[PDB]
């Protein structure tokens, strides 16, 4: 009786659970635009303000929980992408559930404190919440698990420099700029490796997932580092069509981003 | 070769064993559908092209014992209403694709002794067929399966619907609606909870 | 009776049908130089002028038909290079025939409105007309089809920015320059990939076409993108002699073009 | 095949030589631990999976002559107190 099997792929349900949140609520906001609130808006604004103690400790807490979620994803990346499991039996899923409900509460608190709802809805933090939080609820409901877009929490590394700034660790602007550049580069490296790993190990959808390549996450990190330095050994490469398309897009985007960030590098070098 | 037995349109029996066959071309039985007995045992067949048995219509008992087959494609067998017995003993078959047995009505006799069957969700249609069609007790004792990670002591026929309960059936409209509505409903609940907490705190402060 | 076979290669007939147009008429123009017209010249000049409505709608139409021809080539690139077919049976060939006769009429109208015939004959639009339009007539006459140099219509994508300018979509010069650079890069990328795909899948002529490599068009696009970024994985590469020569020439030309276009990139970056 | 000799739980002697064996699956002797003599000589065996002889407990004399074995893993043989000759 105890057995584990892949069965039928259910990735589309997990993806739709985020798409029909994001796009549908965007349409709802647009239609509302076509067609004690101030007090509670001010209360939520001062709740998440970086000046007060509550905002500081809360952003430190959400950064720590993002680090924990990234570590959980790193641990779980050594497993089959789609697998059945019991929510009550395993407590790591419970830890991820607690982290994600805290993220949801933080997102709601941010959404109350928003002068412009539409421009808040297009922020990177909002979209990472959309593509992270509904999948864990769908997974715990369906009693299954999909790897999915859980690496996108690495995009919350960008605030890392800010986390130092109000703990009296960074004072000068040059060090803050250097830490910001390093954090941005590390975060985009990690998330690009995450997409490459997902699209390579998942396989092509229209070919019944027969193009899957056994690539670990760290091998994809190595591939991204080799590619972005224009070395290209060719020992490891993307074999799927969608993986190759993502590699081409990543090459173009990385070259454009580096060309845009050259002047900041020169300013950091200085005279 | 294609059309190897051409001219024998009224053939009824065909036996090929101990010949060491290793490659059979597709559509090699053009006009041989009249046969009823086909023995392809004691050979080195590994893969079967789809539509190979499609011209066969009157075939009743088929034997594929002592071969090197690993995966048996449902398209290769097709739909044979007049088939009655089939044998896959002494092979290297690990699992059977679901719905393969449902294509043909009559599968009264089946022999799967010696195959390295890895019991799992995949084998559940075969176990259900065993529930519908019980094997002989001696054959049930002989036919076993491999349990990954531990001993293979589990018999193939010992499994019940409890093992099938792990398998996830295709989701209905209810589960689809729930998995579509989990996201937005949870976000609205979070927004409402935060708004209610803020309104209550404002009311307490203003008092 | 119904069968399809390659038979003997007839690419040389299609190529000669363009060479004995281009070079022979160039020699005719040169010899004419050695050895109501004004009214009709002015009429043709005002017919194709960008100021009037007719010129605007006509250049929009020819750009749209060039896009359609590129899509037709993209669809047909998933077929054997040389193949027999019935013109009456298939109507996609009829669509391509209509597109190409419209291109021929536009070329004639342009040639009437030409102060200098010889310098008009050396334009990229004239040469793409020469290497595109006679092959479809030869194909419909011979009841066969060859892939040929039908990707060269992508070279009309350079006009794309102009297509925006008189539709009140681009006003500032910086955006126009950026769109022009992007269109130029995309067009040269696509046509280089087209030549690479043709010369790779066709095979070496002097070796009885036994060096053919099963490379799709998008795989060649990926190869060009990998090469132009100086990565060079080596998973896919040109194996034929002529393909390797074209790759060397493309590398040299791309490096020279990038070195020439660096100052415009710097100006777009600005201060 | 796994469980090839199923049903012979009281088997004591088993001889397989001059057969040209080339691949023996792990746990193929499920319930065959009762045997005392096992002859697997004159074959083309190259590697033995660990735990293959683990179900065997009463085995006394084991023969692996005339094979293609290169490395003999200790985990494959395991601990057989009743073995006397090899
Ligand atoms: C406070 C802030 C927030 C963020 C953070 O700190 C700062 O929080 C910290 C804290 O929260 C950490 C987590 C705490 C809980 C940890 C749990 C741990 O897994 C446990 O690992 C154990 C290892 O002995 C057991 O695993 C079993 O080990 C057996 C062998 O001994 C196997 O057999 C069996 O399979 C395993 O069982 C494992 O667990 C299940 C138990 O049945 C399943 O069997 C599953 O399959 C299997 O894999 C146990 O059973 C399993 O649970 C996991 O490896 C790392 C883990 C998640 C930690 C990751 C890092 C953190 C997040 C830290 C993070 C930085
Ligand atoms: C208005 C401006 C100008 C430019 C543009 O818009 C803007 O114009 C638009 C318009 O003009 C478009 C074209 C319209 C006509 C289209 C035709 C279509 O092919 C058709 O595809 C059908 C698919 O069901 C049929 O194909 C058959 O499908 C069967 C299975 O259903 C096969 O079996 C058989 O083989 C196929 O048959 C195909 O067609 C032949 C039929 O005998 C041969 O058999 C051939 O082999 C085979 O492949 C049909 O038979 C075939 O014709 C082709 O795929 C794309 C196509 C050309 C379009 C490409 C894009 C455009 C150019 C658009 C373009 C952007
Ligand atoms: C295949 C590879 C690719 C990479 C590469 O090699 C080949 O490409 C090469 C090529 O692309 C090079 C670039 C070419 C263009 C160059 C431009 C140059 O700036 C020039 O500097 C001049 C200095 O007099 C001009 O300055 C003007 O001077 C006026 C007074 O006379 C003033 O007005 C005002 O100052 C300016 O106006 C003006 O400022 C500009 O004309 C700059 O100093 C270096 C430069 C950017 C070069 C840097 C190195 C390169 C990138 C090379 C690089 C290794
Ligand atoms: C410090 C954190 C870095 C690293 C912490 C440790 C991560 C890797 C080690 C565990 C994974 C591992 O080796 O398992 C398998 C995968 O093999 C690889 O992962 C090999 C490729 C490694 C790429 C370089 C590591 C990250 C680069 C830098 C990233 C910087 C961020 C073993 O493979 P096998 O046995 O060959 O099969
Ligand atoms: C957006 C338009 C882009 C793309 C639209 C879709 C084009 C490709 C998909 C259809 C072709 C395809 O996969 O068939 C086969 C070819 O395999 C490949 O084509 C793999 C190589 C893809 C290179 C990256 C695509 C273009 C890069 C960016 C170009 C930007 C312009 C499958 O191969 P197989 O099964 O491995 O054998
Ligand atoms: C590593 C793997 C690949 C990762 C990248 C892949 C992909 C990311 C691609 C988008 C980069 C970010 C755009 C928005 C942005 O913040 O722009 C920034 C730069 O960016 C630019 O200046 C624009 C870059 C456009 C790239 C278009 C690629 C199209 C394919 C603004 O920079 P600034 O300092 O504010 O000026
Ligand atoms: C061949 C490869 C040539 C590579 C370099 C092309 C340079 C083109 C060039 O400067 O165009 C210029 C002249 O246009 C010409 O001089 C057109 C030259 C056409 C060459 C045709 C060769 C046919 C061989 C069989 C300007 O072209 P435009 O249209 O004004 O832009
Ligand atoms: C991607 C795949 C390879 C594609 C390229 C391959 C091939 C194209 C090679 C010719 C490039 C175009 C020449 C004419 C032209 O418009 O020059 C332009 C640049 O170009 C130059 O400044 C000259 C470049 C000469 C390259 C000579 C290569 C010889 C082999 C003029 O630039 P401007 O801004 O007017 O100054
Ligand atoms: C920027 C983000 C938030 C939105 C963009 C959507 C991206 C992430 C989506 C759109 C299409 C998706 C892919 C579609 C199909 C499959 C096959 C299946 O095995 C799951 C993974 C995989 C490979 C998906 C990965 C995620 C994917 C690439
Ligand atoms: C710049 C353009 C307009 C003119 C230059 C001529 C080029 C495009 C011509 C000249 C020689 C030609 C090649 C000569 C021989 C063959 C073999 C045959 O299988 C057809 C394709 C192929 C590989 C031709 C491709 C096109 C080609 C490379
Ligand atoms: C099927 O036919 C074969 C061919 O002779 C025969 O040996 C076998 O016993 C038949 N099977 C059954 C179940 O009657
Ligand atoms: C071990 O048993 C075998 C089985 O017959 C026998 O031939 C052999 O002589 C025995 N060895 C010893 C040392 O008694
Ligand atoms: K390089
Ligand atoms: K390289
Ligand atoms: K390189």
């Amino acid at each position: 009786v105890p057995c584990d099997s892949r069965g039928q792929r259910m990735w589309w349900a997990f993806l739709a659970s985020s798409m029909v949140t994001f796009f549908g609520g965007l349409f709802i906001i647009l239609l509302w635009r076509t067609l004690w609130m101030t007090s509670v808006k001010d209360w939520a604004g001062v709740m998440i303000s970086a000046q007060t103690l509550t905002g500081r400790v809360l952003v430190v807490l959400v950064f720590a929980l993002s680090i924990g979620a990234l570590v959980i994803y790193f641990i779980d990346s050594s497993n089959p992408i789609e697998s059945c499991q019991n929510f009550y039996k395993d407590f790591t899923l419970q830890i991820d559930m607690a982290f994600n409900v805290f993220f949801l509460l933080y997102f709601g608190l941010r959404f109350i404190a928003a002068n412009d709802k539409l421009w808040f809805w297009l922020e990177v933090n909002s979209v990472v919440d959309f593509f992270t939080v509904p999948p864990v609820f769908v997974s715990v409901y369906l009693n299954r698990s999909w790897l999915g877009l859980r690496f996108l929490r690495a995009l919350r590394l960008i605030q890392f420099s800010e986390i130092l700034q109000f703990l009296n660790i960074l004072k000068t602007s040059n060090s803050i700029k250097l830490v910001n550049l390093l954090s941005i580069f590390i975060s985009t490296w990690l998330t690009a490796a995450g997409f490459i790993h997902l699209v390579e190990n998942s396989g092509d959808p229209w070919e019944n997932f027969q193009n899957n390549q056994a690539l670990t996450y760290w091998e994809c990190v190595y591939l991204l580092m080799v590619t972005m330095s224009t070395v290209g050994y060719g020992d490891v490469y993307a074999k799927t069509t969608l993986g190759r398309l993502f590699m081409v897009f990543f090459i173009l985007g990385g070259l454009a981003m580096f060309a845009s960030y050259v002047p900041e590098i020169i300013e950091l070098i200085g005279n | 070769p294609p059309g190897a037995f051409a001219g024998a349109g009224a053939l009824q029996r065909l036996d090929l064993r101990e010949n060491g066959l290793h490659s059979v071309h597709v559509r090699a039985f053009w006009g041989l559908g009249a046969l009823q007995l086909l023995d392809l045992s004691a050979n080195q067949l590994e893969a079967l092209a789809p539509g190979t048995f499609a011209p066969l219509r009157a075939l009743r008992n088929l034997s594929l014992a002592g071969n090197r087959l690993a995966r048996l494609e449902p398209a290769a067998l097709g739909a044979l209403p007049l088939l009655r017995s089939l044998s896959l003993q002494d092979n290297e078959l690990a699992a059977l694709a679901p719905g393969l047995l449902g294509r043909l009505p009559a599968l009264d006799a089946l022999h799967l002794r010696g195959n390295p069957w890895g019991c799992g969700c995949a084998l559940r249609p075969l176990c259900a067929w065993l529930r519908r069609h019980p094997l002989p007790a001696s054959e049930a004792e002989t036919v076993l399966c491999v349990w990954p990670g531990r001993l293979t002591l589990s018999p193939l026929t010992a499994f019940s619907d409890a093992a099938f309960s792990h398998c996830a059936q295709p989701l209905a409209l209810r589960d689809l609606a729930v998995v579509y509505t989990l996201g937005p409903a949870s976000f609205l609940v979070s927004l409402a909870s935060c708004l209610a907490l803020g309104s209550g705190l404002t009311a307490c402060r203003a008092r």
